[PDB]
DNA sequence: CGGATCGAGGGCCCGATAT
DNA sequence: GGGCCCTCGATCCG
């Protein structure tokens, strides 16, 4: 385990201010909201990470060793409420008065000096960082096009920053022209063994998306082993790409000092009132008058069928898996090379023919020692890149649950009755007024939107708390203004009764 | 919903007449009865059970008119089953010499339903016949039977060491899928006696009557032996609100639910065998530099907010909360079936929408809605919630449409922030992983070699359906607890064969899967990672 | 060092219920 | 009494 450290560095020059003639923010306002919202987002998730935020090209420099032009107005740190605070003196129009009043703009820099900067940032962190990464927020295809020093010694820093570990990511912005990779940030940025880069972001939703695809390095939730046959046996990591977001859990706290309370929750007998050791105890079962007495161990022994991992069963066409047999979220099924070698090779050429039969590959899933297996189906899953070419869907297997008998409940028998053409035609136009476009991210969770609104309003403890309105309501009146005289006219059609 | 079911096994000296690799019909009979009693008394139903044994050597029976139904004995008469049941069927009961007439067996079935059961007692009547039909029998009161069994409302199903369907349709492992029946085992005088079964199953139920005569073997890897006495699902009412004006009442219930251990393990002291002797003390210490111990009254409840520790109360909470507008089921709008991935399904449930009972309008302006989706190939964005204090959820609401019943299938979608974005490494183009045409090739034949599907008919059979095939961790359980209860001397029994049989592909893909499973271990390299 | 799971809390319907 | 739902606590792996 680690702790990960993300250091956002943005362009501060007179392009960055510029709305590049679209009804977007600049450059610069885009930036700052993105930034913005990383950090919500952090404090939202259950992780330690360490962010900073890094400005090139300002009048006043602020760092550690006074290199001119450098302003690091975060250091490597938690996020905060207060540092969002200080983020959104920023946002804006009104943000960006702020912004070129509090500190210079359009200044000549030194790239060089400034990832310079930014790998002593991490220097002086003292937990283990697992992932050091930059990601360069800027709209100049070219910096150091009339500089040749500057530029050549920028490539060479990136370089150094490579070998080190560090990770560097462009967020290239808007630009007169488009913006080229092959000018600048081919060489200096992190390039992948697998390849071959997003477009241009001109929307504040394509940088957040592209920002956030590269957040957070891949955290597999369990390698386990992938059983072709007793003798054929490759290695997979599970992964969690949806996992239902929970208020966080209450800390018990001091009603002077406000510290943390630990609590130790120790179980005794009640004749002694000693502590008990665990041999001492027995599980037991009572069914009428009889007591069915097992021990810890044979009450885990009773749970032990498979060992740990994936056993092939065999190729089901996808059409016999049905929609509406799902019992529990969806897992992703990725190769892991560094357990077993050769295991991607042969991985691959399941996948790739998997798709081409269109045919899903049955397995029996035990995930820990001694639990009961389920059988889950590995749907090939294909490569999907949007147009800012950010991968929408990974290629690999997505582990479908499948229900055992039990899990089918048994259901109410109901008459048949069907609609006459002339309802269901009238149906088929109220669809097709109130059809839209859905989005995995197209709604927010309003009771964690509301916990968060509310502890980062207690949190300025002068805010009063912030209403996060419910996206999962729907648009009422607009829906009644789409359709005003189809629903009476099928109102009158399909219920003709009062009641 | 009680139910009076009285099994009527054959213990006739035939039964014990064992097919070579296969399991006695009797010994196949003993573990699917076992199968049944075990699961209506671990989970103590109130369907009461009978038991009737024909081709026994001696005659315990009411009706014994002329001799009549002699040779069938009632070892257990309606009531509640216990341990003492299930523990003659493990070892008691054993199989009898002589041959019994199963329609006889039958009478005496009828019998005890039509005694035991004064008052309205049971909901349901259930008889289920356990023989292997090598005995002769009688046709003369086939007539009667059938009359008394619709008076009486009595439903039957057959259990047969052979299945009928793959009979017509043309080793040896019990509960396996496929080969679980010697096509060479039925004689003439079987076949005569399955004709009979077939006809009195159509006069009862109706062409669909045949579904309800299966094999020992399947039997086992099914719960169908339980789909007679099955409890009812509780389904619950709302309003699906398609807008104003256009919302529509209806009854949904929970279609896929995961089924889980209905009993807990209570913590006993070994010696005294009580919970009562064991006590939970909750001890609040600080967390911090010291570990002073801090007193229960004097804590008081805070979050976080990233690196800051805000102190929030729960009396504040409670207020300053979201509060949930109320319980319903409205549609926020209509998106092609190609927008709704299954990747993105959440939840721990799925609910069937079905149109409300006994109102005419709401059932027809909900098929109005599922067949608009149907043809136009799209799917309904809903907001969701059971009460006013759960959650709000947002799902999918697509159409289901069958031959005889019709309805909305719900499935839960996610909220942003639930999703997560990573970047794995393209596989596409990756010039080090690319397979090489052989590989492929070899690939190729060994996904068509283990192909779990059969396509005459030219109809697509599942020849793996796990969805039919119970979750093994009931009857292991089962198993263990009456072994402990019955053995208490021994320790915990293996995992029975027919569970493991049940669980693994039929015989015939394992050996289909063998020549290229060794090809593709030459073609594809597999080492361990050490350095 | 997060998920999955499992007690033990909480709040609405419904046959016996003293009224 | 039965189903429902949510919130912690105890159990194991990354």
């Amino acid at each position: 385990s680690g702790r990960d450290s993300l250091i956002f560095l943005v362009d501060a020059s007179k392009a960055m201010f510029e709305s590049q003639s679209e009804d977007e923010l600049t450059p610069f306002d885009m930036s700052i909201q993105c930034i913005q919202s990383v950090y919500i987002s952090k404090i939202i998730s259950s992780d330690r990470d360490l962010l900073a935020v890094v400005f090139y090209g300002t009048e006043k420099d602020k760092n550690s060793v006074n290199f001119k032009n450098i302003y690091v107005l975060q250091e490597l740190d938690n996020p905060g409420a207060k540092r969002i605070l200080e983020l959104d003196q920023f946002k804006g129009q009104q943000g960006q008065k702020r912004f070129q009043d509090m500190m210079g703009h359009g200044s000549d820099y030194s790239l060089s000096e400034v990832l310079w900067v930014c790998a002593n940032l991490f220097s002086d962190v003292q937990f283990k960082m697992s992932h050091k990464r930059i990601m360069l927020f800027t709209n100049e295809d070219n910096p150091h096009g009339n500089d040749s020093a500057k530029a050549s010694r920028a490539r060479t820093k990136a370089g150094d920053l490579r070998d080190t570990g560090i990770f560097l990511d462009l967020m290239h912005l808007k630009k007169p022209g488009g913006f080229d990779i092959s000018l600048f940030y081919r060489d200096i940025i992190s390039i992948a063994e697998d390849e071959v880069h997003f477009e241009e972001s001109s929307k504040l939703e394509d940088l957040l998306r592209k920002v956030r695809a590269k957040e957070t390095r891949k955290r597999a939730l369990s390698r386990l082993k992938l059983k072709l046959n007793k003798d054929i046996v490759i290695s997979v990591g599970i992964y969690n790409l949806v996992q239902k977001a929970l208020k966080p859990p209450p800390i018990k706290l001091y009603r002077e000092t406000n510290e943390p309370v630990k609590t130790k929750t120790r179980t005794f007998n009640t004749s002694t009132g000693g502590l008990l050791l665990p041999s001492d105890t027995k599980r037991s079962q009572i069914y009428g008058s009889r007591q069915i007495i097992l021990e810890k161990e044979e009450t885990e022994e009773l749970k032990r069928f498979d060992d740990p991992g994936l056993m092939l069963m065999g190729f089901k066409p996808l059409v016999l898996l049905k929609k509406h047999h799902y019992l529990r979220p969806s897992l992703f099924v990725y190769p892991e090379e560094s357990l077993v070698i050769g295991s991607s090779t042969l991985f691959s050429a399941l996948l790739i023919k998997c798709l081409e039969k269109e045919v899903a590959a049955l397995c029996r899933y035990t995930p820990r020692r001694n639990i009961p297996p389920y059988f889950v189906a590995l749907v090939p899953q294909e490569e999907e890149l949007d147009d800012q070419k950010i991968q929408v869907t990974p290629p690999g297997f997505q582990l479908v649950f499948l229900p055992f008998a039990d899990d089918k409940r048994k259901m109410p028998f109901t008459e048949k009755i069907m609609a006459t053409p002339e309802q269901v035609g009238k149906m088929k136009a109220i669809v097709e007024k109130l059809r839209f476009t859905y989005r995995s991210d197209s709604f927010e969770n309003p009771v964690l939107q509301q916990h968060f609104r509310n502890l980062e309003a207690l949190a300025l403890d002068l805010m009063e708390p912030e209403q996060a309105v419910d996206l999962t309501l729907p648009k009422v009146e607009a829906m009644n203004k789409r359709l005003g005289s189809l629903v009476d006219e099928f109102k009158e059609l399909v219920y003709p009764p009062d009641y | 919903n009680k139910a009076a079911v009285v099994l009527c096994m054959d213990v006739g000296f035939t039964m014990s007449n064992s097919i070579p690799g296969i399991e006695s019909p009797f010994e196949q009979a003993k573990k699917v009865i076992t199968m049944f009693v075990q699961r209506q008394v671990f989970a103590e139903n109130k369907d009461e059970i009978a038991l009737v044994l024909f081709g026994t050597d001696g005659t315990d029976n009411p009706l014994s008119g002329g001799d009549q139904y002699q040779n069938i004995t009632v070892h257990r008469h309606l009531m509640l089953p216990d341990f003492d049941l299930l523990e003659d069927i493990e070892s008691k009961i054993q199989p009898g010499s002589q041959q019994a007439d199963f329609l006889d067996a039958l009478i005496v079935s009828m019998d005890v339903i039509q005694h035991e059961t004064i008052g309205k007692k049971f909901e349901k009547r259930h008889i289920e016949i356990f023989t292997d039909l090598s005995s002769r029998f009688s046709k003369s009161q086939l007539d009667i039977i059938i009359h008394s069994l619709k008076k009486c409302d009595i439903s039957l199903q057959f259990f047969l060491p052979f299945s009928l369907g793959k009979e017509d349709g043309s080793p040896f492992r019990l509960g396996g899928h496929g080969p679980s029946f010697p096509l060479k085992g039925i004689t003439e005088q079987q076949k005569e006696g399955l004709e009979i079964v077939k006809m009195v199953m159509i006069s009862l139920e109706g062409e669909d009557g045949l579904d309800e005569i299966y094999s020992f073997s399947e039997s086992l890897r099914k719960l169908c032996v339980f789909k007679k006495i099955e409890r009812h699902s509780i389904h619950w009412p709302c309003r699906l609100t398609i807008g104003s004006n256009l919302s529509i009442r209806i009854a949904a219930y929970k279609s896929i639910l995961q089924e889980r251990v209905k009993k807990t393990w209570t913590v006993v002291d070994a010696k005294t065998l009580k919970k009562e002797d064991i006590q939970k003390e909750t001890v609040y210490c600080l967390n911090d530099d010291d570990e002073t111990e801090v007193l229960k009254e004097d804590i008081i409840q805070g979050f976080r907010y990233g690196s800051d520790i805000v102190p929030f109360s729960k009396v504040d909470e409670e207020q300053m909360k979201y509060k949930s507008e109320g319980k319903c089921f409205s549609v926020l709008g209509f998106c092609k079936s190609s927008q709704v991935q299954r990747r993105f399904f959440m939840g721990n449930q799925v609910l069937k929408v079905f149109a409300a009972r006994d109102d005419e309008a709401a059932a027809v302006a909900l098929s109005s809605l599922i067949h608009a989706l149907d043809d136009l190939d799209m799917v309904a964005i809903v907001r969701y919630a059971y009460d006013k204090r759960a959650n709000p959820q947002v799902g999918v609401a697509f159409p289901h449409i069958k031959h005889n019943y019709e309805c909305l299938v719900y499935v839960q979608l996610p909220f942003m922030e639930d999703l997560r974005q990573y970047m794995f490494s393209s596989l596409k183009n990756s010039k080090k992983y690319a397979p090489t045409e052989a590989q492929l090739n070899a690939v190729d034949a060994l996904i068509d070699s283990m192909s779990l599907a059969k396509k005459k008919t030219d109809t697509l059979e599942d020849l793996f359906p796990t969805t039919k095939i119970p979750n093994p961790r009931f009857q292991r359980l089962f198993q263990c607890l009456l072994h402990r209860a019955l053995h208490p001397r021994e320790p915990l029994p293996p995992i029975q064969q027919h569970i493991w049989n049940m669980l693994n592909p039929p015989a015939e893909v394992t050996t289909k899967s063998q020549i290229p499973l060794s090809k593709i271990k030459t073609l594809f390299p597999l080492i361990e990672a050490k350095k």
